């Protein structure tokens, strides 16, 4: 559905993926940071769009970035 | 090197990059991390704060120009 | 007949194009291949 | 008080004490001066 | 006598908006005495309505075909009064205040917390520099000329 | 693509219901359809087209059918000032006899509508003074809708497909437009008017089985190849002429006369063709411009790569721009809406002004509903070129094949622009506002002498600039020892003189201070919806707040609360709001006109020129009066003919008002009740048997922004629509 | 060698130039090409306005024709204009389209480079002056409308300090 | 009268002696200089476009500057118009 993306300005400090309701981020190691952490986005599934990850991303302008896309059921967020 | 890469801890610099909220504008370098693998080291304290009330961000070298100032 | 025609085409427009056209773009609408 | 003379010069307070300065010399020069539409004076 | 305007001194719709809104408030002038507060009042209206109407006749003013003074702002000597002698008197106050608050907003830019001085206002420096602004149509002509006026991107 | 979007894969595989109104949205969005390449969209863009012009020569096809057989026209051509156009009959069996009885106008045995379109002025002024002119004329073009659409059904088969290169062709293109579209397009037109329109005028019928016989003029084609060409301009109608008969015609076909037809009110047709003609001239020179397959004129690309200021002002200059031109098709389109947006309100301000119909000065509803019209379409158009622009910003610019030319040295500076334009804006609504506050407080004073009344001394400076000896300034064509007026005494000035002069007509219309006001108001909203749209354009592909909204496309609701908060900061919502100010600034030029022209026609031009320099004369002596006829329309005692305009009145005040539901109240109260909505239809018996097979949602943001200025824009347009009409027909002055 | 002694003179403008005293304030000639197109377009309004003077002045002193039909002599006129035009058009060396010489220049003056220079010189500096005649000919003939330049010559030296410019200049 | 067939064909071979004689090496320089219109950096006919093909059979004079018959059509165009011109210009006694 909709496509969430990391950039590589991350700092590792995981209120992205702390601020996602709906489990769609994780962090994973990496070497670009202080933090030796990134963050990736591999349930976009269950993305919504409810941008709470960009919300608190705190960097220039961003590093998360969610791209409204393809709404299903569950972006869209219906219980019916 | 071992030796500093980057500016100077309190060299006011400017920023070049194109999608920051401090574009085009000067800055004050508080830390640059000597880590010869991060993409991003140039910790910069500016003064005024950004739409997300936040007045540090990291930059590259590259994405950094010191004042003759 | 001329006026007559009126009360032909405005009753036929107006409510059967209605029923053709809404029907049938409802089924276009509720369709799956 | 210091305090009290700093909430004095706060924006608001400052606002009104010089919008109230203001109209009272607007007001009275449109009662000493009413009815004005042109500047005669070297006209 | 311009663009088909007569003068309102010797305008006749001018004269007969000035017998209307005198009738008009000497009816409302036949329903108390003539040496209560009411009267008193209504009769200094009336004289600062007729001074009105006499000044507006005496300044050159233009009245239509309507009877109300028409204002020239072509740039007429004879009509600089309208617009040109008051709009130099409105730009010398307006760049006043532009001034005076530029010159502060720049005289607290040294500052440690700038923002708390635009909130608590610093009376001494703003009134050190209130009038300061006089003085702008020639300080900022050398900030300008000097390069202080416009900022450098950098 | 499974589902009824076609084109969109992302549609249909949606469960909600969002794809249905999606589908709808952007069924013509062929550059943003899945699959597709730069073929298939200028190939589905020709295509379309070709409907367009099916579509616009079938509903004129339906006007010349309906006014034929339903109509009056052959009673409006012989008393027109005192016989009643009628648009169509109607048939609607919720009629009550009250209704049947009146909407029975132009002497018609039924129910009818009054033509304020005037159609039947042009269909008259051109020929056509039978029925069956307009049967012919009607099944003619019904044939060019065929025509029409057999054409864009084959140039979609793959045999006749044009490729990308041949629609990207902007030299042939622009050649065979200008010389053939525009210039053999006027010279037809003229060879109408000279055969048919002026006959038509000067008496005799020419029609299609003798109009090879009548000469349109006694010496025929001598005095052309002779170069005698003043012999076409003999007998130019001598003030006497009826239009329809012989009596006080002529024989001229080409003038330049200039002026008014006395009885008419209106252009002489033989200025007419002598205009089509010269721009034929012109337009048929101009495309033999740019260079083609025949060795001679011009390539625009070296036109554009030539004129770089030497300087470095404008930087590298046009270099690079037929490439981000002919490429993208927004920039195509922008350009044209903003020149279509141009002239249509040129077609506005001199269709009011210089009438070129038969008898649609002297009728009032007409003038008034075509400027009207004309204008809101303007503004539209307008709202459109700039949205496109700001679409080519995002979509279709390539920033590195442009670079530092005239349109990237654009977007550098595009915060000055948009400050500059803040400053006239808000130096115009502060100053102007402020002066319309004060006459309203010096009425609410009852001191009408101190309201600060600004004489246009500028536009009274072009009247008397042109002939109006109404303010005495006797300059350029009001001093008889002027040049200009030395220049042109012999040839069009006397009928120029005598129709501005004319305080009767509409062209260059007395003015004073409200229309200075006024005036001010549309430069106010003129700089506004430029600066929201122009903002918008600039800020398309990014900002401080929002750099990277090139990537989230043109329209998208937000990017979140983030930030500070990101609503309506897409291109497509500064397009939004400049649509509302759009229309405002649009109502307040046609409130101007009607209330200058009602007056006018009334008589009493003291009404606008003492009241329309304080609101509240706007809101009492246009508004609330002249909404008198109307809202009575039908009272509890009965109706009248302006039953309709009243209840189109409030059926666009109901739609203005829904708007507001959509633009104040945004999705999630509505997500949450439907939310409550279903769980109450899936749990109620008897209904559960029957489920929905989309998922039912609240509106999507833009969506229903969108919604919501349809709704606003629907009920502005009806309800000024049923008010003008109204007020101009309840009195008709 | 300056128009206004204490001005810095430009740096693309600094003597080397046969006519350069640096005046330049509104900095068009910056670029070279233009400045070389400036220089040719300057020698031509120089020759066209020091042929024009003496056509000027010299029936004035006697004929007096004031300097006051159309579809032959204006076509004969273009045609004999525009084949010169064109062919100094179709030179490309640029001090040969400003000094072609050859052709052009008989009686040797072209001979020694120096003396071309100073002639160059006083070709410029005429020219300039001649050009300043020409817009003070159009100017008092537009203010005076029926008066000669050298009828305005005699008109200053009848009474000069009360027939001048300041007549026009100012309302008073 | 100006003798409507005398002025037409003196102003025909006068914009016709302009064109080959006088200028026709400034106008073929400047086709040469513009160029094909090209898009995308390439002829139309060199993007696909099979109906542009410039016609080098029409163009194929032997005269021995070029002056091919689409100069002639040119030359010749501008001709008839200034005779015109000076025709109607002339007709009225303006
Ligand atoms: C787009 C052009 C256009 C428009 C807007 C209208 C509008 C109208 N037509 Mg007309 N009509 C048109 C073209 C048009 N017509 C053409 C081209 C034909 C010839 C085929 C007709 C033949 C026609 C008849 C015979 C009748 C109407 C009628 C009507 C009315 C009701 C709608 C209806 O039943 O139409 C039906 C129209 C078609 C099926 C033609 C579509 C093509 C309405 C005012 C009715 C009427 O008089 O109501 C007052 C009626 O009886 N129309
Ligand atoms: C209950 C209210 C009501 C209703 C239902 C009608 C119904 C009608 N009136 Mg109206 N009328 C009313 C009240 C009403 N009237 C009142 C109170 C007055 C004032 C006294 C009038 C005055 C009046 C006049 C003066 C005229 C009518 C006419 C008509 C007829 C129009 C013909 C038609 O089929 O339109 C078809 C519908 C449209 C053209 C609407 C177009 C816009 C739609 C919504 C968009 C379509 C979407 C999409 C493009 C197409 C997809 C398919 C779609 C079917 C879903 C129709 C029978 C006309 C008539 O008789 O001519 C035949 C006419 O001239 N009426
Ligand atoms: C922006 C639009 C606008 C404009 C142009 C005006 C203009 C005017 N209004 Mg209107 N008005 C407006 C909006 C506007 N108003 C609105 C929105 C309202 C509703 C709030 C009103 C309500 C209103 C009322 C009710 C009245 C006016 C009046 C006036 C007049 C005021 C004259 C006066 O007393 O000034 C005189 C000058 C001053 C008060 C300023 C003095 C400045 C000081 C002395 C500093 C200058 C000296 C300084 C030291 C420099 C000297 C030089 C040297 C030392 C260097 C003037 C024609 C009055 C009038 O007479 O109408 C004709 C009146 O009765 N207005
Ligand atoms: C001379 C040859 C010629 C002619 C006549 C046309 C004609 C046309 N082409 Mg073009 N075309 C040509 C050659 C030609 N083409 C060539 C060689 C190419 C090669 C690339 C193209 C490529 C091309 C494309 C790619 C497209 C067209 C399109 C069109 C149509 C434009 C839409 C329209 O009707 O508005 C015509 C508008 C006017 C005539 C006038 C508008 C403005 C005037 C000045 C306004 C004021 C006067 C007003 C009309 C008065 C009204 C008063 C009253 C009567 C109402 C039109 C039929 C479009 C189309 O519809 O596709 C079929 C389209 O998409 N053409
Ligand atoms: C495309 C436009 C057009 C077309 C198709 C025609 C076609 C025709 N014209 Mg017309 N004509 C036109 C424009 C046009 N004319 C214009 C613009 C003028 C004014 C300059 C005239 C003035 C004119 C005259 C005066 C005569 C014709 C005549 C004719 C006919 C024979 C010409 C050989 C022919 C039917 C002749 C005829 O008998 O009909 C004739 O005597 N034409
Ligand atoms: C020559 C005229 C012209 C042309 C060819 C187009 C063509 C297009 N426009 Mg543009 N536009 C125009 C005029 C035009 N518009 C005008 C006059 C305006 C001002 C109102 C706009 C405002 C506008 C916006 C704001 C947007 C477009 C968009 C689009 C594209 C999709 C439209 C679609 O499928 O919606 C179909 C629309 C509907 C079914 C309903 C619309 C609702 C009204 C009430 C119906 C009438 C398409 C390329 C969109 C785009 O390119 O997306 C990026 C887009 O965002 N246009
Ligand atoms: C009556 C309604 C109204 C008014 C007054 C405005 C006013 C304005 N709009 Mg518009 N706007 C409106 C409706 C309105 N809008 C609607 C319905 C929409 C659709 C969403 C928009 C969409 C819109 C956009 C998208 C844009 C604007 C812009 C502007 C500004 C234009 C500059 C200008 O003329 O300002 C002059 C100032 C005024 C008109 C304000 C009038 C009030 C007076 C002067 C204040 C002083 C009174 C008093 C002393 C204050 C104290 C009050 C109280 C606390 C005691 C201005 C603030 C543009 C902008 O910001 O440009 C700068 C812009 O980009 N507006
Ligand atoms: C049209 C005639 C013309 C032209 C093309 C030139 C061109 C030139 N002059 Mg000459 N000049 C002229 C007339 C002209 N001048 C006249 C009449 C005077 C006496 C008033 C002078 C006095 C003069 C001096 C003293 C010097 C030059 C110099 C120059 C060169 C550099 C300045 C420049 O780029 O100006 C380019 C100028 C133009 C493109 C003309 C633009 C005119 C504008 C658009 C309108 C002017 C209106 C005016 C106010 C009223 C008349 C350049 C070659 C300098 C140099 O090095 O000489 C070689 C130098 O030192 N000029
Ligand atoms: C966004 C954008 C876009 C769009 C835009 C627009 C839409 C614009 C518009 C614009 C416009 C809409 C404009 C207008 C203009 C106008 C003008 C510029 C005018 C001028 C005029 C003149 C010059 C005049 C003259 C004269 C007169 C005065 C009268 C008489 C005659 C004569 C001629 C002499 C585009 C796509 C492009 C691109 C991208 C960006
Ligand atoms: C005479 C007149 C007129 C007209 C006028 C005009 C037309 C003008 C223009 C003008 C202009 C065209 C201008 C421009 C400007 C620009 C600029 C660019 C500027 C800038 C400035 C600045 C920057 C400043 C600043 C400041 C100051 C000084 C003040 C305060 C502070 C500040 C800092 C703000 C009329 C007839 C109507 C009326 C009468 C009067
Ligand atoms: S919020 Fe942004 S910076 Fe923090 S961990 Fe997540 S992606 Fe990295
Ligand atoms: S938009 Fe919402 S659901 Fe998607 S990643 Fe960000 S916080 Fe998680």
């Amino acid at each position: 559905s909709h496509s969430v993306k990391i950039y590589d300005t991350c700092i590792g400090c995981t209120q992205c993926v702390r601020a996602c309701p709906t489990d769609v981020l994780e962090m994973i190691p990496w070497d670009g940071c202080k933090a030796k952490q990134i963050a990736s986005a591999p349930r976009t599934e269950d993305c919504v769009g409810c941008k709470r990850c960009e919300s608190a991303c705190p960097t220039d302008f961003l590093s998360v970035r969610v791209y409204l896309w393809h709404e299903t059921t569950r972006s869209m967020g219906l219980a019916y | 090197k071992p030796p500093p890469i980057g500016p100077k801890r309190g060299s006011k610099v400017k920023i070049l990059r194109r999608e920051s909220y401090w574009f085009k504008n000067v800055g004050s370098v508080v830390a640059v991390d000597q880590d010869p693998k991060t993409r991003y080291p140039v910790v910069v304290r500016f003064a005024k704060v950004n739409y997300a009330n936040i007045s540090t961000n990291n930059y590259a070298l590259d994405e950094v120009e010191e004042v003759a100032a | 007949t001329f006026n007559n025609l009126p009360s032909i085409f405005v009753p036929l427009v107006g409510l059967v194009f209605p029923a053709i056209a809404m029907a049938s773009l409802f089924l276009h609408i509720q369709k799956n291949k | 008080m210091r305090d009290l003379k700093t909430y004095l010069s706060v924006a608001p307070v400052l606002s009104t004490l010089w919008f109230g300065s203001l109209a009272g010399l607007l007001i009275e020069i449109n009662r000493l001066f009413p009815d004005a539409l042109t500047f005669p004076f070297f006209s | 006598d311009i663009s088909g305007l007569t003068p309102c001194k010797d305008s006749k719709q001018f004269a007969k908006r000035e017998k209307q809104q005198i009738k008009k408030l000497e009816s409302s002038l036949k329903l108390y005495a003539p040496e209560s507060a009411p009267a008193l009042a209504l009769n200094a209206q009336i004289e600062k309505t007729k001074r009105r109407f006499d000044n507006y006749g005496k300044y050159g003013l233009l009245c239509g075909s309507d009877g109300l003074p028409h204002l020239i702002v072509n740039g007429d000597q004879r009509h600089w009064g309208e617009f040109i002698t008051p709009g130099i008197l409105f730009l010398y106050i307006a760049g006043w205040i532009g001034w005076v608050g530029r010159s502060y907003l720049i005289a607290i830019s040294g500052e440690k917390k700038p923002a708390m001085k635009e909130i608590i206002i610093d009376v001494p420096l703003a009134s050190r520099i209130i009038f300061r602004g006089f003085i702008w149509p020639v300080a900022a002509y050398r900030e300008f000329l000097n390069g202080d006026l416009i900022a450098k991107d950098v | 693509a499974l589902r009824f979007p076609r084109f969109s894969q992302g549609l249909a595989q949606d469960p909600t219901t969002r794809r249905i109104w999606f589908g709808i949205a952007t069924a013509h969005d062929f550059e943003s359809h899945d699959d597709i390449t730069e073929e298939r969209l200028y190939q589905n863009i020709f295509a379309s087209h070709f409907g367009q012009l099916a579509i616009i020569f079938l509903w004129t096809s339906g006007n010349l059918f309906h006014v034929a057989w339903q109509g009056n026209f052959e009673t409006w051509v012989q008393d027109p000032l005192h016989v009643r156009p009628i648009a169509h009959a109607i048939w609607d069996p919720h009629f009550g006899q009250p209704a049947v009885e009146a909407f029975t106008r132009g002497g018609a045995l039924g129910p009818v509508n009054i033509a304020y379109s005037g159609v039947y002025q042009w269909w008259y002024t051109i020929g056509l003074r039978t029925n069956e002119d307009l049967y012919t004329g009607a099944l003619f073009l019904l044939f060019l809708s065929a025509l029409s659409l057999i054409g864009g059904w084959l140039h979609l088969q793959p045999k006749w497909k044009p490729r990308v290169s041949w629609f990207k062709n902007a030299e042939s293109r622009l050649n065979h437009h200008l010389s053939g579209l525009f210039g053999v397009s006027s010279l037809a037109w003229t060879g109408h008017l000279v055969h048919v329109a002026i006959p038509a005028s000067r008496g005799e019928y020419v029609r299609w089985n003798n109009f090879l016989n009548v000469l349109p003029h006694p010496q025929g084609l001598g005095p052309l190849f002779t170069g005698q060409w003043n012999l076409y301009a003999q007998n130019p109608d001598s003030s006497s002429h009826l239009f329809g008969t012989s009596q006080g015609s002529g024989t001229a076909i080409l003038t330049l006369l200039g002026g008014f037809h006395p009885q008419t009110q209106s252009l002489w047709l033989t200025d007419m063709a002598h205009h089509h003609l010269a721009i034929a001239i012109l337009f048929l020179i101009a495309g033999h411009m740019y260079r083609t397959n025949f060795g001679i004129g011009h390539s625009i690309k070296d036109l554009l790569e030539a004129h770089i200021p030497p300087g470095g002002r404008l930087g590298r200059g046009h270099k690079g721009l037929y490439d981000t031109i002919n490429n993208s098709i927004h920039f195509q389109l922008g350009l044209a809406l903003a020149s279509l947006g141009v002239i249509t309100s040129l077609v506005a301000q001199h269709m009011y002004s210089l009438p070129a119909y038969a008898f649609i000065a002297q009728d009032f509803t007409t003038q008034a509903a075509l400027y009207t019209h004309h204008q809101y379409i303007a503004g539209f158009i307008m709202t459109g070129a700039f949205a496109h622009g700001a679409i080519f910003f995002i979509r279709d610019y390539n920033p590195e094949q442009n670079e530092d030319n005239v349109l990237a040295r654009m977007l550098d500076h595009k915060e000055a622009i948009i400050s500059h334009l803040s400053w006239a804006s808000l130096f115009l609504g502060f100053h102007t506002l402020g002066l319309y506050v004060h006459n309203d407080v010096m009425l609410a004073f009852g001191t009408p002498e101190k309201q600060i009344l600004i004489e246009p001394i500028f536009a009274q400076w072009i009247q008397s600039a042109h002939g109006k000896t109404s303010y005495g300034f006797d300059v350029l064509l009001s001093s008889t020892s002027g040049p200009a007026f030395n220049a042109g005494r012999s040839i069009w000035l006397p009928g120029w003189l005598n129709a501005i002069n004319e305080n009767s007509n509409s062209l260059f219309l007395t003015i004073g201070p409200g229309d200075f006001l006024v005036h001010h108001a549309i430069a106010l909203g003129l700089h506004t919806t430029t600066l929201i749209l122009v903002k918008g354009a600039l800020d398309a592909r990014g900002s401080k707040l929002m750099p990277d909204k090139k990537d989230f496309g043109y329209s998208f609701p937000c990017d979140g609360p983030g930030r500070g908060g990101t609503c309506d900061i897409s291109a497509w919502d500064a397009f939004y709001l400049a649509v509302f100010w759009m229309l405002n600034t649009i109502g307040w030029v046609t409130f101007y006109w009607h209330w200058k022209h009602i007056t006018l026609w009334q008589g009493n031009v003291s009404q606008f020129n003492e009241s329309s320099t304080y609101l509240m004369g706007w809101l009492r002596d246009y508004l609330w009066l002249n909404s008198s006829q109307l809202i009575n329309g039908y009272n509890p005692f009965g109706m009248n003919s302006l039953s309709v305009w009243a209840w189109m009145f409030l059926f666009g005040h109901l739609v203005w008002a829904t708007g507001f539901m959509f633009l104040i109240s945004w999705r999630g109260y509505w997500q949450e009740l439907i939310e409550t909505l279903a769980w109450a239809h899936e749990r109620t018996p008897l209904a559960n048997l029957i489920r929905w097979k989309d998922k039912p949602v609240a509106l999507s943001i833009v969506q229903a922004r969108l919604v919501g200025l349809a709704h606003f824009s629907v009920g502005y347009i009806f309800t000024y629509a049923a008010f003008l009409i109204a007020s101009t027909s309840g009195k008709f002055g | 060698a300056h128009w206004m002694p204490g001005e810095p003179r430009p740096a693309y403008l600094d003597g080397s130039a046969p006519g350069d005293f640096g005046f330049d304030p509104l900095g068009l000639g910056e670029v070279p090409a233009n400045l070389e197109r400036y220089k040719e377009s300057e020698l031509i309004h120089c020759r066209w306005a020091m042929l024009a003077v003496p056509g000027i002045l010299v029936p004035e002193a006697l004929g007096y024709g004031n300097w006051v039909t159309l579809p032959t002599i204006l076509a004969i006129e273009f045609l004999a204009i525009a084949f010169v035009e064109h062919q100094r058009s179709m030179e490309k060396d640029p001090e040969k389209k400003k000094y072609p010489g050859g052709a052009f220049d008989p009686l040797g003056y072209s001979k020694d480079p120096k003396k071309l220079e100073e002639l160059k010189v006083k070709e410029i500096k005429n020219g300039r002056l001649a050009l300043l005649a020409f817009v003070g000919f159009c100017v008092q003939q537009s203010a005076y409308p029926g008066t000669g330049p050298l009828e305005n010559l005699a008109t200053h030296l009848a009474d000069p300090w009360h027939n001048n410019i300041g007549d026009i200049v100012i309302p008073f | 009268e100006l003798s409507p067939s005398i002025v037409i064909s003196l102003s025909t071979g006068l914009s016709l002696f302009l064109g080959r004689f006088v200028f026709f090496n400034f106008q073929r320089e400047n086709v040469a200089k513009q160029g094909l219109p090209e898009q995308n950096g390439k002829t139309h006919f060199e993007a696909g476009d099979d109906r542009a093909k410039e016609y080098v059979s029409l163009l194929k004079s032997n005269d021995p500057i070029g002056f091919n018959i689409v100069d002639v059509l040119a030359w010749g165009s501008i001709g008839h118009i200034v005779a015109y011109y000076i025709l109607a210009t002339s007709s009225n006694g303006y």
